[PDB]
């Protein structure tokens, strides 16, 4: 990608790097910096460095819609994204998500979805 | 021996020696009895703390009556809101104790009469100097000092008797200028 | 005013007073539709002079007892709305405001509901909680959550599925809206329990024991050792009362 500077220069960067993440190209927020006006902005201390070992984690927003819905009998579902394989709570407060309503619903900790069967 | 020692060697956890060095080595030692002071590799710090059985069983620990579930009432156990206020004594509230007396030791008449004598004293109406020249020896000797007449000493809450201790049990010789107290 | 009421008023109004005053005790003038009810051998509904006692009440104008005075739990004199008696002061009761408000219970609407022992008492106080959580208006807190918290828990003892200390817990439950309500069915729910926490402990006592051997140990809140939220549900231990 070439980003043009405020300056009336250009900046080139390759496409692995302004992704906003290895699993997702656009902003998952409106705040959210894009990667080309980070760069644009502070190309000063990214000039002689090295993108590849920049720290880049995958999103979870990605990560997320990716998990197979859940499904129970009843107008409640409760959460607590608890381990199980190690002692202690290790996970979230319990919440009961209601799931009455037609679609899909997620707990507010984890975004992991909840369904009346159908 | 005393309750603090000298213990010999092979009840010390330590790494010493095995064999013929062992018998040189008390041979050649100021005091056999003592240590290298490397820890032994097999006790010390094993298991390791990341890997204890007891963290599985481990639960919250408590006291009875404040994990009882039935009458625990918190307004009971609240010892916060029970706080001792900060008592604040002006001349005034000293000359009314004298003039008057107290709760446990009343002088003071009954009626509207007894409260305006109150009042003649929360106002300015008569002065500490005045009131402590017209205590009988009652008064004074009884409530300001003692019945024998001495003055208060500066108070202890928890009292401490001194006791020293010579010779043996010392932790010292006598010709040390150091000494022990119990 | 409730219907009775206004309904004999007439007749005492036509026919002079003094002998609705010559019926019953000194405060508990007069006669009191009766709706008998229950595990009793003629379930009948009758007209009698207050202060009558409960036991020719029972007897006489009903067939007495099924099976016999001595197959006899509990006997309920006001409705739902009033703690069980045990068979003990059942002997000599009379059936009026006043000596039923000295055994610590009272006269309802004078519907007296009885129970042999052939039956879960449990089973019908639950269902008391039932009913009273399905006619809470919803209006204020005591009643709009301490139904459902004691349904939750009725539900429980039926089963076992408690400790003996979560008794003490129901007992401050109950007292935890028996004051704090608008109207008076905080209280009406709040009562039976109380009145089967008196006199009936050991039958819960021994359900319980009867869980802690045919199924597991248990702790507060019905949770056992190997409960745990799973997927949405929870799996490692029954769920008394969930029907959705
Ligand atoms: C030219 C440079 C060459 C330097 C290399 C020398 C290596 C060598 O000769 O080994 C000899 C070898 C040294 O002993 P080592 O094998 O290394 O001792 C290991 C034992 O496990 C030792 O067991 P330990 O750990 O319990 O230590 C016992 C120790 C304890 O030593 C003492 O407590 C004695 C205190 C010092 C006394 C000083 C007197 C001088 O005594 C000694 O080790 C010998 C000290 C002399 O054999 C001799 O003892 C000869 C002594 C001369
Ligand atoms: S106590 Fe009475 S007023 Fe209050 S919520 Fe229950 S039914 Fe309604
Ligand atoms: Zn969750």
């Amino acid at each position: 990608k070439s980003i043009i500077s405020y300056n009336g220069n250009t900046i080139e960067i390759p496409e692995e790097y302004t992704k906003q993440a290895p699993n997702r190209d656009s902003t998952w927020a409106p705040a959210q910096a894009s990667k080309t006006e980070i760069y644009k902005n502070n190309m000063v201390r990214f000039e002689q460095k090295d993108l590849s070992k920049q720290p880049m984690p995958y999103a979870g927003i990605e990560l997320i819609a990716q998990q197979p819905v859940r499904f129970v009998h009843g107008n409640t579902a409760v959460c607590d994204g608890a381990n199980h394989n190690g002692p202690g709570a290790q996970g979230h407060p319990k919440i009961f998500i209601n799931v009455d309503a037609p679609g899909s619903h997620a707990c507010q900790y984890c975004g992991t979805r909840y369904e009346k069967e159908h | 021996m005393l309750p603090g020692g000298p213990v010999p060697v092979f009840k010390k956890y330590t790494v010493g020696s095995k064999g013929i060095w062992e018998k040189l080595r008390v041979l050649l030692a100021i005091a056999p009895n003592r240590s290298t002071g490397n820890p032994i590799v097999p006790l010390y710090r094993v298991p390791t703390p990341g890997s204890r059985p007891e963290a599985n069983v481990y639960q919250d620990p408590s006291s009875y009556p404040t994990n009882d579930i039935a009458e625990n009432p918190y307004w009971k156990r609240d010892h916060r809101r029970a706080y001792p206020q900060t008592a604040f004594f002006d001349q005034k509230t000293v000359t009314g104790l004298l003039e008057l007396g107290s709760e446990a030791t009343p002088r003071i008449a009954d009626g509207e009469a007894g409260t305006k004598a109150l009042a003649n004293i929360a106002n300015g109406g008569v002065s500490f100097t005045q009131a402590l020249g017209k205590s009988s020896k009652d008064v004074i000797y009884g409530e300001v000092l003692t019945v024998n007449g001495l003055p208060p000493v500066a108070p202890t809450l928890a009292p401490k008797q001194w006791k020293i201790i010579e010779g043996e049990a010392a932790i010292y010789p006598k010709g040390y200028p150091c000494r022990t107290f119990h | 005013t409730n219907v009775e009421t206004v309904a004999v008023a007439p007749t005492i109004l036509r026919r002079g007073g003094d002998w609705f005053a010559s019926f019953g005790r000194e405060r508990n003038s007069g006669t009191k539709l009766f709706c008998i009810s229950g595990n009793v051998n003629e379930p009948c509904t009758v007209e009698e002079e207050m202060s009558i006692p409960l036991r020719e009440l029972l007897e006489k104008h009903c067939g007495g007892i099924k099976g016999g005075w001595d197959n006899l739990l509990g006997v309920i004199p006001g409705g739902c709305s009033v703690p069980i008696l045990p068979k003990n002061i059942c002997e000599d009761v009379l059936m009026d405001f006043d000596a039923l408000k000295d055994v610590q219970s009272g006269l309802g609407t004078a519907a007296v509901i009885v129970i042999n022992k052939q039956q879960d008492v449990i089973r019908a106080i639950q269902r008391f909680a039932a009913f009273y959580k399905h006619e809470s208006c919803g209006q204020c807190t005591p009643c709009r959550e301490g139904t459902t918290w004691l349904l939750k828990a009725m539900d429980r003892f039926r089963t076992g599925q408690a400790k003996e200390r979560e008794i003490d817990m129901l007992y401050e439950l109950t007292k935890d809206i028996e004051g704090h309500t608008i109207c008076a069915l905080g209280d009406a729910a709040a009562w039976p329990i109380q009145g089967l926490i008196r006199n009936f402990r050991p039958e819960m006592e021994t359900r319980m024991k009867k869980f802690h051997d045919e199924v597991g140990a248990v702790s507060v809140g019905g949770w056992m050792k190997d409960a745990r939220v799973e997927k949405g549900k929870v799996v490692g231990a029954p769920l008394p009362g969930v029907h959705h």
